[PDB]
């Protein structure tokens, strides 16, 4: 028995069309903009710039540790050590798949304090610009707003080439000296 | 749709089938070295093991009893008369 | 987001930062 | 209150610092020679490289 | 990209687990069944979020069978690449036919044709290397690459990926 | 047991620590002097500094060289039921013994 979501579509005999997947903000029929949680409200799509989401699972796994134990009762380099300890404690341990990400969000991510990822959050989620180009912008450092607009392709028109440019100082000025 | 409990409507009474169906299934999971919620006063038989949890009214079980429009009531088996 | 919300403390009661001189005409 | 720019009883301890130091109303000439003096006493504590190195 | 997700996953529980450590080892259950996985639909399934909250709701009787049946509502942190995607990742493995780079869960592979003219292979460096005229990309090196496209297999997703175009290539 | 030397060895290099502190201590107050520009005392200030430098390498070499020490003795190669059973008699024996005939 697999994973299912809240997407309910009828999918009655008529298989197919598939529409490709790409950055032309065309993602699957679950990577929607207009998602739905649990509660049933229409809710938008939740995307992470590796940080906001080296966050996210360090918090996630912090909090089960603490049911762990109650149930039980009756600098980077560091941070891999520490991430490599909480694993230990709470994770399955045959997930490699965790660990690995883990791995890579600590070595990769651009904001290290919570702080600092509430303003990148902030100051990005003003532009309207779609969830996916949010994250890939605060998860890929560019500098002329050209780097930008050719590896996240889906912003083209959608901002200033200065606009954007501006934006890029003020995270560049964000990026936690390691 | 699933019927509120202040709204059920069904026999409170156990019918024939579901007993049967209970006793069956109770049977086969405690056959399949499920745990036995009684004190088995020397029972080896399943079914014998299961007659007397339904007898102590000691089955976990729920019977979701499927009207013809598609809702239902469910009733636990600890609920439901044994008249039978 | 660097915390949430901004902690308030206003305050005029403090020790003070005004002297005063210039009162005579 | 919000745009007033002062010293707590702060400025005072300020006082007994910099009257603290050896100077105070001597002028100009005695006071860059001073200065000179203590770039030599900066210069003197580059001595700590010398020892620095022997800890080698 | 990396997203957060609201899933469900229906957990069959014998009758001898009907104990006050229940939803214990339902939450459990879950977590060894869920994490770690990798689906086509929803890609890797890394960690489930909000352990103290997840939604256990009312078991039904599967009837001829003892064993009840819930609908377990979770939320977790996926990762689904993307054709068109550009990543950031490792070089892990080199060869004469390319480069294998590690996406957090996943590997990018980068073929000898999909990166510019001027980086040739170089067999004769320990370990093997890709050589331009003023770079070197070996199992170290960190690279960013452009997702050409994506390939569903099992328990993973693997893709294929460019470094020949503008603002790609080694950081 | 022949270890409580090296024991000592290393209480010894806990002096020396607790003469890091006090030797650079002189080196504080003796700077206090010389950037006050009475070169004074320059010599003895650059003797009890080149001081705190040595009691600390003398420290950082010596504990170093215990951690190497119990690295090396580490790579080296109930107790309650052995001796107190049979002694048991040893003792009571020998006092029966004294109990009989003495002096």
């Amino acid at each position: 028995v697999s994973t299912s979501t809240f997407q309910t579509r009828r999918r009655r005999l008529k298989k197919v069309e598939e529409e490709e997947n790409a950055a032309t903000l065309q993602l699957g029929q679950e990577f929607q903009l207009k998602q739905i949680n649990h509660q049933g409200e229409e809710e938008e799509l939740i995307a992470l710039n590796l940080s906001e989401a080296r966050l996210v699972i360090k918090e996630a796994l912090v909090e089960r540790r603490r049911a762990f134990k109650r149930s039980q009762k009756k600098t980077r380099e560091k941070e891999l050590e520490s991430i490599d300890v909480l694993l230990e404690q709470t994770t399955g341990g045959n997930n490699k798949d965790l660990k690995n990400t883990m791995q890579y969000l600590t070595n990769f991510s651009r904001f290290r304090d919570q702080e600092t990822v509430g303003a990148v959050i902030q100051l990005l989620k003003s532009t309207g610009l779609h969830p996916f180009e949010v994250a890939q912008l605060g998860s890929l450092a560019c500098d002329t707003a050209d780097e930008a607009k050719t590896l996240i392709p889906s912003l083209n028109n959608k901002i200033s080439d200065d606009e954007l440019e501006r934006i890029l100082k003020e995270l560049s000025n964000l990026e936690t000296l390691y | 749709k699933a019927i509120p409990k202040d709204q059920r409507a069904t026999t409170p009474y156990m019918t024939k089938y579901e007993r049967a169906r209970i006793l069956g299934t109770r049977a086969l999971q405690i056959s399949m070295n499920a745990p036995v919620f009684v004190d088995l006063e020397g029972e080896t038989d399943p079914l014998r093991i299961a007659m007397k949890e339904l007898a102590e009214k000691k089955i976990p079980l729920v019977i979701r009893r499927y009207l013809p429009d598609g809702s239902f009531e469910d009733w636990s088996v600890e609920e439901l008369i044994v008249d039978l | 987001p660097s915390y949430s919300p901004t902690s308030p403390s206003y305050s005029p009661t403090s020790p003070s930062y005004s002297p005063t001189s210039p009162s005579y005409s | 209150l919000l745009r007033k720019k002062n010293i707590p009883e702060v400025d005072e301890w300020m006082k007994y610092v910099r009257e603290t130091s050896g100077v105070t109303t001597a002028l100009l000439k005695d006071e860059e020679i001073e200065k000179l003096l203590q770039q030599d006493r900066e210069i003197t504590n580059w001595a700590r490289t010398t020892f620095r190195n022997e800890y080698g | 990209m990396f997203f957060i997700k609201d899933l469900s996953l229906n957990i069959t529980l014998h009758p001898s687990f009907f104990g006050p450590r229940m939803k214990q080892y339902l939450k459990t259950k879950l977590l060894e069944e869920v994490e770690g996985s990798c689906t086509g639909k929803f890609g890797y399934i890394l960690c489930v979020l909000d352990y103290d909250n997840i939604d256990i709701q009312r078991g039904r009787i599967l009837p001829t069978d003892g064993s009840a049946e819930f609908n377990v509502k979770y939320r977790a942190v996926v990762f689904k690449p993307f054709k068109g995607e550009v990543v950031d990742g490792t070089v892990v493995s080199c060869s004469q036919h390319g480069f294998e780079v590690q996406v957090g869960p996943m590997k990018v592979f980068v073929t000898k044709h999909l990166m510019p003219q001027d980086l040739t292979f170089n067999a004769g460096s320990n370990p093997p290397s890709y050589q331009s005229s003023e770079d070197v990309i070996t199992i170290k090196s960190r690279i960013r690459v452009k997702i050409e496209g994506c390939i569903s297999q099992v328990s993973s997703i693997h893709a294929i990926g460019s470094i020949k175009e503008d603002y790609l290539g080694a950081i | 047991p022949y270890i409580q030397e090296r024991l000592k060895s290393l209480n010894d290099i806990e002096t020396q620590l607790c003469s890091m502190l006090q030797e650079a201590s002189q080196v504080t107050f003796i700077f206090g002097e010389l950037k006050r520009g009475n070169e004074s005392v320059k010599p003895q200030f650059e003797n009890h500094v080149k001081q705190f430098y040595e009691r600390l390498d003398k420290s950082t070499t010596q504990l170093r060289k215990e951690i190497q020490l119990l690295d090396e003795n580490v790579g080296t190669r109930a107790l309650g039921q052995d001796t107190e059973k049979m002694e048991e008699q040893l003792d009571l024996l020998s006092a029966i013994l004294d109990p009989s005939k003495s002096k």
